[PDB]
Order: structure tokens, then C-alpha cells, then sequence
């Protein structure tokens, strides 16, 4: 899988419920982890494959 | 395009020549527009946007395809990057034969744009950029993890 | 002005430009416009327009200073006599500072606009006015006598 | 008093509950009292004195 941070997070993306605890262990998403919504290959979710990209999407405010 | 994705400040006037004609053209009788303009708040620079193309585009669609089914044009473009005070930033158009579903449509997508198109604003202060967290919203499913 | 009344076709162009530079003039954020224009029904040449001039000022200023308490500029343009296909009868335009009580006018403005100005409309075929009885309004307090 | 008639009305403006009864008797206007609002002024309706402009006003459609 590839995790990948939109708009105002820091963090790199990178290449490595067994998602949530490692993004959970990594102390530049502390801040993010509560607000953020989630884009499975550029679609949002509330499985998983090889080449699957997770999306984290903070609040927005388009206009 | 339905969905134009410019670098910096939008072009309005030529953006709202383009759309006319294009109402004209399609013997329109009704023509409804939004322009979001970049204003001076405190001492800022202007604002700058950082847009999830992908879903935005998806996202979009779907509200184009539901306004064509009621014979609305609904189109929209907004800036990426920098846009300066006095600058727009975001327009939109919803247009028709008739006034009714187009003044409607134009009410109801604005309202969800502001809520839920996958963008981000930043403010320009001292050329940085600060994060809008206050006035931001949070996606629909926004703490998963 | 804050109501223009227009012999024959506005022209948006230079309505729209003039409304703009004020937006920014007056450092508003949001910027709210509709146009109604002439399509070709049938084969009807345009519409055509009469104005009951001094009523039409005064309801339209009850608006405008409503706007006013709001933080909102409301004002309005709308043609008289002869308006052909393709060509626009009527602009208005709801700016502001923030979105929210500009888009709330702009609705609320409109609709009152549809059922209560002092306008009265006419189909032009073959060169005579036809007059549109059947899409009408009746005034409030309509069958007084 | 005058009296005007605005939009499809036809009948010419003239000089000449009084009121009623004599425009109910013009024939031009058995089409249009059921159906038209009254301005005294310049002002809806739903007193009298001299000068007084009396104004009809016919189902209205702008835009």
C-alpha cells in the first residue's frame, strides 16, 4: 500500500485495522488522526490489495 | 470543461464571456453565477489552495450529471496556489431554460462545495502560508483511524 | 445607481465589469449574479417590456436597504420597451462580505422580484405585443373593486 | 382623482367606494377588476382628496 497526506499534513507519503496502528505509532499524525477523513483509491470510506493508495484528507475549505 | 482547475487567480471575465455564449448558444433563459474574490482580512497577501484533483473531478461529476438531469449547466472552475487580495478564487455557474431548478441547484451545490469539495486554504501572511483550521470542515467520515 | 432601468437590452458586459470593480472597491468576498435573457420560444421575436417606474423604485429600495442592514449590496438593472432572443431583460447582483446573507438575499430577492415587481410582459410576435396573461402574477390585493 | 391603467389595459388614462361602481360600468375593464391590484399614490392598497392619482395594476412577470 501507499499512504498519502493532503493539504496542510507534513509527513512524507510512503510505500509501507493493521493501517490504523502504525499511522497511530508515527508522532506527526497525533495531531491529524481524529479530523481526518479517509479516500481508498480516490474514494472515501467509513479490504484491501496490492498497489491500494490510502488517502488522509484533513477538514477542508474549498471557495 | 465542466471542471477547470486554473494556476493562480481566476480569469472571471473571460470565464463569464465563455459561459454566456455558451447560454446563448444553448437558448438559455436562465443564468445564475457565484464568484468567490480573495478579500483583505487583517494584513494578509491573499490565500493560496492546495486541491485533491482526482476526487475533486469524481466528486464534481456527480453533481454536473444530477444538474443535467434536470436540464441545468452547472460548471465550475477554482484557482490551485497563490490568489492575491481582490482576486477570484472560485466561480461557478448553474444555467437553464427555466429559473426554478437552476437557482436551486445553484443554492444546494454551493452549500455542498463549501462542505465537502476535497480543497484546502491556506492564508498568506509574510509569504507563508497558515492553515485555516478554525473556519475548516471536516470530511465526511473525518476520524476513521 | 442601485436600479437601472434600461431601454431595450442591458448590457451585462459593462453591467457586470461596473459590479465587479465595486465588489472589489468595497474588499466583498462573495459576489452573487443572475441574468434572466430572452430565449427564442416558438417563434417569437422577444419580449417586450412595461414599467410602472415609481412603484418599482420604491419596492426595489425597501430591498435594497434590507440588504444594507445585512451588510449586503443588492441592486438590480431591468430592460424597458424591446428585448430580442439572445438578448438580457433583467441583472441583479447580491455581494457582501461573506457568503451566507448574500446568498440568502439573492434567493429571497428574486422570487419576491418574480411575483411582485410592477412589470408587465409581453411575447413579441409578428411585430405585435402579445401580452402574457396566462404566466402572470396578481398584486397583492388583486380584485380590490 | 385620475385614473391610470397600467400594462395590457387598454383604456385611457382619465379625470373623472364611488369609484367602483363607475369603473364597474365601463365595459373596457370587466376584464381586468377581478384580477388588478389598486395604488392610490403610488401605494398598494387592499379616504380621498383632491389630486389624488388612482392606479391599476394588472397580474404582473418580470424578468
Amino acid at each position: 500500500v501507499e499512504v498519502r497526506f493532503f493539504g496542510p499534513i507534513k509527513e512524507e507519503n510512503f510505500f509501507i485495522k493493521e493501517l490504523r496502528a502504525i499511522l497511530q505509532e508515527k508522532e506527526g499524525l497525533k495531531e491529524w488522526l481524529g479530523v481526518c477523513a479517509i479516500a481508498l483509491n480516490d474514494h472515501l470510506i467509513d479490504p484491501l490489495k496490492d498497489g491500494d493508495v490510502i488517502s488522509l484528507l484533513p477538514p477542508v475549505c474549498g471557495g | 470543461a465542466v471542471l477547470k482547475i486554473i494556476q493562480g487567480a481566476l480569469d472571471t471575465r473571460e470565464l463569464l464571456k465563455a459561459y454566456q455564449e455558451e447560454a446563448c448558444a444553448k437558448n438559455f433563459g436562465a443564468f445564475c453565477v457565484f464568484v468567490g474574490i480573495v478579500r483583505k482580512e487583517d494584513n494578509i497577501q491573499g490565500l493560496s489552495f492546495d486541491i485533491y484533483e482526482a476526487l475533486l473531478k469524481t466528486w464534481f461529476e456527480k453533481w454536473h450529471h444530477k444538474a443535467k438531469d434536470l436540464g441545468v449547466v452547472l460548471k465550475m472552475a477554482h484557482s490551485l496556489g497563490d490568489v492575491l487580495i481582490g482576486q477570484s478564487s472560485f466561480l461557478c455557474v448553474s444555467m437553464g431554460k427555466n429559473r426554478k431548478n437552476a437557482l436551486e441547484l445553484y443554492e444546494n451545490f454551493i452549500e455542498d462545495f463549501k462542505h465537502n469539495a476535497p480543497i484546502w486554504k491556506y492564508d498568506l501572511i509574510h509569504n507563508k502560508r497558515i492553515y485555516a483550521k478554525e473556519r475548516s470542515h471536516p470530511l465526511k467520515g473525518s476520524g476513521l483511524l
